[PDB]
């Protein structure tokens, strides 16, 4: 199997800038590479079907490049409709493996998480934080917890998180450590 | 790297299978062409061979009832079903105007449509930019091939594109496009266009970097070996042109009407140069079965044609006397109407500039079968026209000498009085017969409309002069006698369907009123 | 024009079998290689199977090889995926995708995707949600509900998370009555907090 | 009381200044008319006099390219700019049908448009109701003036009003409205209308209660004293009619084409009777400056005009040969094309197939060497007289004599030589004039299959002429006084342009309609 | 200046009811009179420009009449679009005075007011002022009387009144009477009663909070 | 087509001056007499001033005579009203109006009116409203009192538009201190007081003040 790695795992870009996504296979696949774009709750759509070949009905904004082992998708002059997940797929031979995906997100200012507690299964809720990379601990506990993070908000473009297990929740995030029970 | 170019040109709305001469299909065991048959052949070629590139050189518009009922929607639909890879704009694509080109074809087609030497100006430049491209870069297999489109500069004179479109010189507009393509690292370039075989050879010789030329607009047949049908080749397939850079450029063409599928195989090296090129057009005859799904789709679309057959095309003030007792003995206004239809159809939209000044029409009296009654509120329907012209022929353009034309007219009255159908209804011709004289000298006056003259007027026939005249395909292929025509043709081009031409003329002439104007007289 | 309709997906126990069907409408079915793709809830795409136009070339992903079976009926313009010996790792949305290339010798990605069919493999039975109460913020916790689809109204609605028992959990929060609708179990709970 | 009636009639969309002969303005320093100049004069009069009433007697629709492009929008716009107090429907207001009158003018005018003798029927009755009134009571100063309007009974024959309009007698329709005004305490009544000077005098004599009559449709020039231009007066201004009731009713007209502005001062008593009246039509020459604002508006609107004029109407394969040496000596392409345009316009009198046209009406050729392009400018150069093609009913003897007159003075390069359509005429110039028409065949009407049969002297035929031929122009006096029926038709350039646009590619030829022995 | 009087100040009318408005000048103005119609929040619209000449686009149901010193505006078959204020204006000479105006409002059955009292909020009491509100909800006709009886003592001043236009659906009126006092003044009395008298009530309605 | 646009109105300190302008379009400005007409809040029309086409005949109301000056520029199609020595009595919406008569010798009323420009002659500074609750005691009335603000325009809504039935917002009253007072009420079912939250939103654009008061039973 031709395993394919896509970088970065997530890119935060502002409207109007250039986004570069790299895709590397485990072996040369000539220019048999495709780029797909997928919105939340929608089927993926084909943007590039061969290296540097734009799909019909797709803006010339997206540009494919590369050959052999390295390929690149460039979204110059980003627009609000381009904030989705992009996948590279090798079309060399069966199996036609896909990539890990690359999420393009709206870049906004850093926002501290609003922390709230809910005793009973204790719930720790983080509201309107940015960036998505927050960390939550219980210090009751290791494991026995689930973290659910919403997608980026349509208007506030922030992120919200809910972690479910004194039971004092501790939150560390680059916008700050807040401990509350 | 071996590339298989499949191409068609000048299909002219021949969706259903036609006869050996683009006429309506009669004997299914001997009919050729068709979208369904081409679908089967292209499917076989695609399944059997890796790098396959199906292209159209233009003139998919105009010619049959399909274009009158669907106005190019059927062309886009079935060329999407066939999955064409690229198409070049032709002169007939501008029939019905830019408005009739943008909506039916440019919007519905999924394949790129290419014309480098067409520039839009004024308000149209906003509404047509991006719908047609100067070139297209298509990935075929693991390689990439660029295709540059072009259209003849004669399109304003052969069609009605309007004023907002400028048709620049083919070479001077193709050269920057080819240079830009070679800038994009595209070493395999195909010139797919609709400017004629001679201009294709000129593009091959002059434009640097063009590897293959796929052309149209001339119905030129190229074959290497014994031809499979009645078409006489004008050269070898492919026609090798020695470019000014020393390269050899193939030039290919597949006649017209979907009868042939141009089939070329080219060998490219790593640098994109052509090492070898060989092939022959494929005759889509009855040996190739029609695809059942495409045939079912054609039958489904024929429902609207059948409904339109009962629709009122227009009205007539006067009685259209198409009876045999009139159109086979004397001048009948139905024959005048049909000749005017042929001439007006040819002059409104012409296949080539060679035929753009034709004002002479002949039509055998046996080609008119039933009259049209004006008592039915004066309405004329497609069914009445089918009753008038049931054979489903075509109106062809034919170049003759004066002697050939005068001998045809002598034959038309060689056996007068026996109700024979060789009596020619005429248009743009004033003929006076003296029946008392012996056959071969009964045509005592024969004046024809001058074309080289600035103001057309009826001048006497010259036997060594050369005249262009529109005939039924029945007459051009012999017919009711008239062997002298078939023997002494100088040039022949098939044309639109008979009932199609008459119906379109009646649609333009919302009210028709042909009269017995004295085009045929007796001394 | 072009369209692909998927059917046959639904709840199934581990170790059982399913048969996903895909009907093609607006293209020449027997000309394009046809693929089955798989997207786990919240995860990426995963090509699981593909078949050629004449079924001569058949490919499976390494994780489905030996269990799944792709097939096609060109006369019915249909694509089938038989899924035997299913597991809890096979629950996902399945896409019936049409290859862009018209050449049997090449793949040009996938240009047409039908709306996915959700195949859920779990031994848990369908049961009603359990609703618990939770600048100030309030909310409701919708725990131990199955299957996945559920609606919460009153606003941040988090994605669902599978427990160790196979039952989904959910939480909805607001900044200051939680109404939970679960169609598969026909449950509607309006709990005030 | 003292009232100043300013009036115009038969302007015929003459928005710009014209020459002395109301043609295109070449020398701007010697040009008359215009709506800007008229605006200047009306503004001066209104600033100088307290009681002014600017009235329009109709025929404001049609005559130039302004109506071709804007189709009455320009007329309504510039009468709203000039602030007309009332208008009467002319025949030309129905040239584009009743739909072409309702939308551009009736729904856009800010002044009452009046006609007391037009009655609507059926579906049109509800659509046109309230758009045109039988009369209007306009307050002028401290008084009220009742203006009742009228239109010709000949409008169905001179225009295209439709089948849902009835044009009854002017006297018997004006009298009830004048009486209705009388019961409404209105004693000063103006009969504004479009029926010709003779019917204006008849209204003045017959209708009881009419004080002043303002008319049109006749291009009648009335002047007291020495006229200021080439127009010859038909009577004194105002023309005084002694009505049957014993009163002296003034009748006024202001010629046509906006060259004059009729100016009539009427002094009334307390009871509304005209004590006396006097005035003249003011000649609007270059001595009256054009209003800069109205002139700027005309310039703005005259761009669309020059944009439409240049555009392509169709393609021509052949040289159209509008040269004087051809259209006045032999059969020409242009005459055949014009006859075909007339016949096709009529047929699309529903079986009329005959056409004669004076060769003096063809002025300029059209060149196909310019990429075969025909524009509105070329056709306007061919037929710059701005006439219409009218249907007439003639006898065989009358047509035969007209064709004799066509070649009665051959060789002088005059314009009486006739281009024909649906007529095959063979001359013989050797014989004496009056018998030089050797052969004359015409297309048979009321027959299943048309054919060219010899002309019958005792028979009756329907022919499409120009206005020049139907009114004794270039000779042809036997035509004007022998028409059994005469109905005006569509414009010349409009008909030819419609035919050319319908036939995208034209290829006229010398078909042998006219032959010489 | 030619003073101009208009009668009545307001008239009650339903749909189809003939409405007559009389304008009387100080001196003879011949027939130079204009009648205007004004909707709430919109510029006035000229209905009649002479004493009887209708403006273009005005329905024929509007008629003008009169001359000299007395003029009349008549609306026959009144319509919902005619419930507005109507003004006469003499156009004799400068100054061009306007009339007082005449409000034509939708007639309906009588409706007793709903009387509510609102004592001062503690917020404004902390801010140093006291505002006591008395609300009459959905009453008809407009003629309603409000009195303030604090400790059974009537206050002539210290009160203001606001009245809405007719309701869109109910076509009724609402009134708000505000009694404004200093915080120290409000600290003395206790009763602070609002008494309402309206023709739709058999007896006056008194509302109090006694605090 | 005929259009009149006023401009130049605004807040004026008492005793100061202000020049109103009126741009005319769609008609010959130098053919009609032009008028300035008052309308104070809650009162009828008052004719302020009038000017002939050539400024030869100028008239003022007796209340503005000697203070206001009407003028016109026919080249720029503009009308001007220079108001001098202003006072609280001139607080009104001013319309520029076009006389119907095209004759300089007669007046036929005014047929074209502008949108009006508001002139507020007051010494009170722009102040943000204080919003207080009117708590309720079948149905109960509850409201918000928007007191002591300036200038006049405030917008009062309930539950962000969720309450539109029973909303009675009374016209503002100019208090003795020069500040405006207002109140808005809603009648609502008495059982809805214990569960439904009632919120009065007050927007004062001139002071950029948005206040949200939660009215409860209290
Ligand atoms: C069809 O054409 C092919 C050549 O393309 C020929 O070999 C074959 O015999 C033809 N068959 C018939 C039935 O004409
Ligand atoms: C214009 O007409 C007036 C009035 O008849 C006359 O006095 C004048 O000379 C004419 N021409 C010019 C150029 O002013
Ligand atoms: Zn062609
Ligand atoms: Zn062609
Ligand atoms: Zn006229
Ligand atoms: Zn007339």
């Amino acid at each position: 199997d031709i395993q394919m790695t896509q970088s970065p795992s997530s890119v935060s870009a502002s409207v109007g800038d250039r986004v570069t996504i790299t895709c590397r296979a485990t072996q040369g696949i000539s220019r048999r590479l495709a780029w797909y774009q997928q919105k939340p709750g929608k089927a993926p759509k084909l943007l590039i079907y061969a290296a540097s070949s734009l799909q019909s009905g797709v803006p010339s904004r997206f540009s494919g490049s590369g050959s052999g082992t390295d390929f690149t998708l460039t979204i110059s002059s980003l627009q609000p409709e381009d904030f989705a997940t992009y996948y590279c797929q090798q079309a060399n031979s069966f199996p036609l493996t896909f990539g890990g995906g690359t999420k393009v997100e709206i870049k906004r200012t850093v926002a501290a998480p609003s922390v709230f507690i809910f005793p009973p299964s204790v719930v720790c809720l983080l509201n309107n934080f940015y960036p998505r990379e927050a960390k939550v601990q219980w210090k009751v506990q290791s494991g026995n917890s689930q973290e659910s993070v919403t997608e980026q908000d349509s208007k506030d473009s922030t992120y919200s998180l809910s972690s479910t297990l004194v039971y004092a929740c501790e939150v560390t995030h680059q916008g700050l450590p807040v401990t509350k029970s | 790297w071996e590339l298989t170019i499949l191409h068609t040109n000048d299909v002219h709305s021949r969706l259903e299978q036609t006869s050996e001469d683009s006429s309506k299909c009669v004997n299914a065991s001997r009919c050729m062409g068709g979208v369904a048959r081409l679908f089967t052949k292209v499917q076989q070629i695609r399944r059997a061979e890796p790098n396959v590139l199906l292209l159209d050189a233009g003139d998919q518009y105009q010619g049959t009832i399909w274009f009158t009922v669907y106005k190019g929607a059927e062309v886009a639909h079935f060329m999407n079903a066939l999955r064409y890879d690229a198409m070049a704009l032709g002169n007939h694509e501008f029939d019905n105007g830019v408005e009739g080109l943008i909506e039916p074809l440019l919007k519905e087609a999924k394949f790129p449509i290419l014309s480098a030497n067409i520039k839009a100006k004024g308000p149209l430049a906003s509404q047509i930019s991006g719908l047609y491209l100067p070139y297209k870069v298509l990935p075929v297999g693991d390689e990439v091939v660029g295709i540059v489109g072009y259209t003849s500069k004669e399109t304003p004179f052969l069609s009605n594109p309007g004023t907002n479109l400028v048709f620049e010189d083919e070479i001077t507009a193709l050269q920057p496009e080819v240079d830009k393509l070679k800038t994009l690292n595209v070493n395999k370039i195909i010139a797919l266009g609709h400017s004629g075989f001679e201009m294709d050879k000129l593009i091959a010789q002059k434009v640097r970097g063009v590897d293959v030329v796929v052309g149209g607009h001339s119905n030129t047949f190229l074959y290497t070996g014994n031809p499979p049908s009645k078409e006489v080749p004008a050269g070898k397939y492919p026609f090798i042109v020695t470019s000014d850079d020393g390269r050899k450029v193939p030039v290919v063409q597949a006649y017209a009407f979907g009868k042939y599928l141009g089939y070329l195989k080219i060998e490219f090296d790593e640098r994109g140069n052509v090492i070898s090129s060989h092939g022959n057009p494929i005759l889509l005859n009855s040996s190739i079965p029609e695809d059942p799904s495409i045939k079912a789709d054609i039958n489904k679309w024929r429902i609207k044609l059948d409904n339109y057959s009962t629709q009122e095309l227009g009205k007539t003030i006067v009685y259209l006397d198409g009876s045999s007792q009139s159109c086979r003995f004397r001048e009948c206004n139905m024959g005048n109407l049909i000749c005017d239809a042929m001439i007006n159809n040819n002059l409104r939209h012409t296949d080539e500039m060679f035929w753009n000044h034709v004002s002479m029409c002949i039509l055998n009296g046996g080609g008119i079968r039933s009259p049209i009654d004006e008592r039915n509120n004066g309405t004329i329907t497609w069914e009445n026209l089918a009753a008038v012209l049931p054979f489903g022929g075509t109106f062809d353009l034919v170049q003759l000498k004066g002697s050939t034309l005068k001998k045809a007219f002598e034959h038309s009255v060689h056996r007068y009085g026996q109700s024979t159908g060789e009596f020619l209804q005429v248009g743009g011709i004033h003929v006076v017969y003296d029946l008392s004289r012996k056959p071969g000298d009964r045509v005592v006056k024969l004046d024809v409309l001058c074309t080289k003259c600035r103001v057309p007027s009826y001048d006497p026939l010259k036997m060594d002069e050369v005249y262009k005249v529109i005939l039924p395909n029945f007459l051009a292929n012999g017919g009711d006698g008239f062997q002298m025509i078939k023997d002494e043709l100088l040039r022949h081009d098939s044309g639109d369907q008979d009932i199609n031409v008459v119906s379109t003329y009646i649609s333009k002439m919302k009210v028709i009123y042909p009269a017995v104007e004295g085009r045929i007289k007796f001394s | 024009e072009v369209q692909l309709v998927e059917s046959g997906g639904g709840l199934v126990q581990p170790g059982r079998s399913l048969r996903l069907s895909c009907a093609a409408s607006g293209f020449t079915f027997d000309d394009f290689a046809m693929h089955w793709v798989r997207q786990a809830p919240g995860k990426g795409l995963e090509w699981v199977s593909g078949i050629s136009w004449n079924s001569g070339n058949i490919g499976y992903a390494d994780s489905v090889k030996g269990r799944f079976t792709i097939s096609r009926d060109n006369a019915k313009n249909s694509l089938y995926l038989q899924m035997n010996s299913l597991r809890a790792e096979d629950t996902a949305l399945y896409y019936c995708a049409k290859d862009k290339s018209g050449s049997p010798y090449y793949y040009y990605g996938m240009d047409v995707w039908g709306q996915g069919t959700m195949v859920t493999v779990s031994s848990a039975s369908t049961k009603g949600p359990s609703v618990f109460p939770l600048t100030a913020a309030l909310g409701c916790l919708v725990k131990d509900y199955f299957p996945e689809p559920v609606t919460v109204s009153w606003v941040h609605t988090f994605p669902a998370v599978l427990q160790s028992s196979g039952l989904y959990s959910l939480s909805s929060v607001v900044t200051v009555i939680c109404n939970v609708n679960h169609k598969p179990s026909n449950t509607k709970v309006d709990k005030r907090v």
